[PDB]
RNA sequence: AAGGUCACGGCGAGACGAGCCGUUUAUCAUUACGAUAGGUGUCAAGUGGAAGUGCAGUGAUGUAUGCAGCUGAGGCAUCCUAACAGACCCACAGACUUGAAC
RNA sequence: GACAACUCUCUCUAAGGAACUCGGCAAAAUAGCCCCGUAACUUCGGGAGAAGGGGUGCCCCCUCACAAAGGGGGUCGAAGU
RNA sequence: UUCACAUCGACGGGAAGGUUUGGCACCUCGAUGUCGGCUCUUCGCCACCUGGGGCUGUAGUAUGUUCCAAGGGUUGGGCUG
RNA sequence: CAUUGAGAGGACCUUUCCCUAGUACGAGAGGACCGGGAAGGACGCACCUCUGGUGUACCAGUUAUCGUGCCCACGGUAAACGCUGGGUAGCCAAGUGCGGAGCGGAUAACUGCUGAAAGCAUCUAAGUAGUAAGCCCACCCCAAGAUGAGUGCUCUCCUA
């Protein structure tokens, strides 16, 4: 259960704010491709929580099968890529009908949420993972980098589950929390947001306010 | 991790790669049509581009660090009088990729490089 | 009326660095330079610091635009790095140059301190 | 490392088909691509 | 970044010349004493005209090192020695004249230390 | 059939499978989509003054051309090259039984 | 082909410098020729290349045992066995 | 200072645990590789700290002892294998 | 495609400093509980805007030598950079951001409120209140192979 509705932008590239007082902060920059329309409202009349789904990305009609545009069409919207909902209590006043919703809602709530897909790192080891320690790199040493001990002894006859082993690393979505929103740009279509978001530049990125 | 190391490399190390490159964009540029491996092609097309296009400014300075990366004396300089004769208004794109069939022993995936 | 692609990062960066330009100019600070900064800082009243000193290395990325900055002070060697972009300064002077055959000076630190007294 | 025993009939002829059904299916890619390399305008295989 | 076993440069005229800082005090992370962190030196040669002889343990505070020091103004100031100030724990040294440069900052919680000093940068 | 898989051009994804993004009269015009990768043209950016010539010097070398010359893993533009040619899997109201109204 | 973990053979590593460790194990550092200078002790033979410090590339000139070599000067590089 | 039970508690007594040294020799010697260190767990409470409380010979700070509570933490070093 | 979440993981940690206030208390000396704020430490999730390490894409200086006919200028080699000087994009931290919230639920120890079995009493036998870093929920992610296999929207079943 959110707070509220958010909506979803790309990450583009990072620099620095200069505020005036003379501080330097670390900004990440957001675009937004498209409006995020709300495509699709699910109440608690018709299904079992209420949710407000929109949507973004507007492409060519090629790129998007039958099901995904006649889903879109069924609302009577532009054809879009990306699709996501966010739970919100049942207060709601959103109707599924192009509500091309602008980006003023978050200025004056100078706290937000952000989730992404991190960059992942592949099959990594537990060196890097879960911070572990190597071991002595020479004293006529052999265990370099390894895992080291994985279980106890013959009473327990295995090892415990959930066990830190090498594994991939990222590619999973990560929400950082409370991050203090700044100078949005009405032309530029941009909005600055001290902090560093889940990914390079180009990925989608969820940006709903806080759950404090 | 291989984010954004748009190097390509061979399966072979550094000076042994460059090596690779220069001759056989050299013995692409004498015969023109090369049987290849497909990563060897890419990495030919690269680099002759950059051959190529090295030479369509054909002051000193170009002939002589073109000069500088092909082996073959006698290449070079039968290159500049015949790259803007024929690849002028062609901006990019001198070569083509047209893949055959693996080769026997390896069943690696084999290529072929044009002049187009 | 032109709607933008999503190159955002050189027209935040050149109007950033062109919106600093129009509140104070700012000649341009070439590696091997000797150079004076007049920084604002509050509550000291005296309002213009003094930093002389030889322009090491410029790492310009856009509103980072930055000064590696050496003085040697009577103790020992310091190294202040600067933002060339910050309303935090007042004035540049590049005062001398001294015409060196390098893009960064970090040979400098460690040698004799005779050759980096400003 | 050394096997404590040996595998049945049944975890072998499992393994061996996996093995040979993976040399399944990489031939009705060659049935692609030996149907594409039939008459038609192809640039490729000179 | 002071670890447990460096040698600091002092920064005063109180009776040493240099010292092996031990262990630091207010910051537990202490494998990075950044800059105000007091140290409990040790030292490892001194002036041998002063009350201040070899092997005495003493506290100290860190104030130049080799790294950076990130201000909220954009600057970054880094000197190229490690200095501290032999210090007691009511503020002010048991030496008067300071050698060297030092920050700003550290005047929010040892004052002596910038009225003592030659430069203030 | 809808939808996938192979192939194809790759990736900020990745041991292999995966995943993701393309797969072309690859816009036309009044204002967000139909540039995937390479090359090319420019812009950030790195090293930092290239060759050749002239000048000064007995010569090492310095100087003007000339923030020039190379690099261009990054951004934008550009269809010049390769995205051609295909192939294959999944089909044909979704068993049997009760209740409701039509 | 690809450019995962991890082993091995190498290279570099901000700040510190043995805090690691059974133990400076291993790596890093010194390194060539000339000049200065060199202690405790001793079987007076040595230690000793003790330690420690300076020059070193390339172009000029002259002194020239008229082959090695010397001094003075300039020239570049961050760095000259 | 009075005062067995704020706190210790002599002379004695009753238990729990299986973490020391022991007793037996019951599995294992056609092989169950001891002590310390590194790496990496997880668990117990007989609680060192953190959270709540009682009593105090607790004026306050700091305590002494004890109840509930094992979520989390429990340093870097000189000596020695 | 979109999610509910049964179940499971991670995180729920901790210290000084300041106001209250040199106030209660104490002859003085000393010096609060409670409620806020601020700076840290470890841990974790991210990122490369700054500062760097590496960066065998790179460019720059130079030694020995072999080629490019020769001077210049380049190329090869001196392992898997000849040795150095810096560096874009990656990766990383020492760098940069963020997190650890809850007059939410029930409790363990305890303090109680009425209050009887013994017309006195007693936290309890009926009912009930404050309250623990502990339990659960909320917090971040995976998640209907949860065979109990969910829910919602949309596309397609044609010819003989």
């Amino acid at each position: 259960v959110d707070a509220g509705i958010g909506v979803m932008g790309t990450k583009l590239g990072m620099m620095s704010f200069f505020e005036e007082d003379g501080t330097v902060v670390p900004v990440t920059v957001i675009g937004f491709k498209e409006g995020n329309i709300v495509t699709q409202v699910k109440t608690e009349s018709t299904d079992g929580y209420n949710a407000v789904q929109v949507g973004y990305e507007r492409l060519r009609d090629r790129k998007l099968t039958m099901p995904e545009r006649g889903h879109l069409n069924k609302a009577g919207v532009i054809p879009m890529r990306h699709l996501q909902e966010f739970r919100l209590v049942s207060v709601d006043d959103f109707t599924p009908s192009q509500k091309l919703l602008f980006e003023e809602l978050f200025k004056e709530g100078d706290m937000v949420d952000i989730s992404g897909t991190t960059i992942g790192k592949g099959f990594q080891g537990g060196i890097k993972r879960h911070n572990f320690k190597r071991g002595l790199m020479t004293h006529g040493s052999k265990s370099h980098r390894a895992l080291g001990s994985i279980g106890a002894g013959t009473t327990p006859g295995h090892v415990y589950k959930g066990k830190k082993m090498p594994g991939r690393m990222g590619g999973t979505k990560t929400k950082i929390r409370k991050l203090k929103i700044m100078k949005i740009d009405t032309d530029l279509r941009v909005v600055m947001i001290k902090g560093a978001v889940p990914g390079k530049p180009g990925n989608l990125l969820r940006l709903a306010p806080a759950k404090i | 991790m291989k984010h954004g190391r748009k190097i390509h490399r061979l399966s072979r190390p550094a000076d042994q790669r460059r090596a690779l490159l220069r001759g056989l964009t050299t013995q692409l540029l004498k015969h023109g049509r090369i049987k290849t491996t497909r990563a060897k092609a890419s990495a030919m097309r690269k680099y002759v581009d950059k051959m190529i296009t090295l030479a369509k400014e054909g002051s000193l300075h170009k002939r002589r660090q073109a000069l500088g990366f092909i082996y073959e004396k006698q290449i070079v300089h039968a290159l500049f009088a015949e790259v803007p004769e024929r690849y002028g208004d062609r901006n990019g794109g001198y070569t083509r990729i047209i893949r055959t069939l693996p080769r026997r022993g390896d069943n690696a995936p084999m290529a072929y490089i044009e002049l187009v | 009326q032109r709607v933008k692609l999503g190159d955002i990062m050189g027209i935040l960066n050149k109007k950033a660095v062109h919106a600093a330009e129009e509140l104070r100019p700012v000649p341009g600070i070439r590696t091997g330079d000797i150079v004076q900064i007049r920084l604002e800082v509050p509550e000291n009243k005296r309002r213009l610091s003094v930093y002389k000193g030889i322009v090491i290395s410029r790492q310009n990325a856009g509103i980072h635009t930055t000064i590696r900055i050496r003085r040697i002070i009577a103790g020992v060697g310091v190294e202040i790095v600067f933002p060339l972009y910050s309303p935090n300064i007042k004035e540049i002077k590049v005062v001398s140059h001294r015409k060196v055959r390098k893009a960064r000076l970090y040979y400098l630190r460690d040698k004799l301190p005779r050759l980096s007294t400003f | 490392a050394v096997p404590k025993k040996r595998t049945s009939i049944y975890k072998k002829r499992i393994r061996k088909n996996i093995w040979k059904k993976k040399g399944y299916w990489a031939a009705l890619k060659a049935f692609s691509l030996a149907k594409s390399l039939s008459t038609g305008n192809s640039k490729s295989f000179f | 970044m002071i670890q447990p076993q460096t040698h600091l440069n002092v920064a005063d005229n109180s009776g040493a010349r240099e010292l092996m800082c031990i262990r630091i005090i207010g910051a537990s992370n202490r494998r990075y004493a950044r800059i105000g962190d007091v140290i409990v030196a040790v030292i490892k040669e001194a002036i041998p005209n002063t009350p201040l002889e070899r092997s005495e343990v003493i506290r100290a505070v860190v104030v130049r090192t080799c790294k950076e020091l990130k201000r909220d103004n954009g600057m970054i100031i880094r000197y190229d020695d490690n200095a501290a100030v032999i210090i007691d724990q009511e503020g002010n040294p048991k030496g008067t004249r300071i050698f060297g440069a030092i920050a700003r900052e550290l005047r929010q919680k040892f004052a002596k230390i910038v009225s003592l000093a030659p430069e203030v940068l």
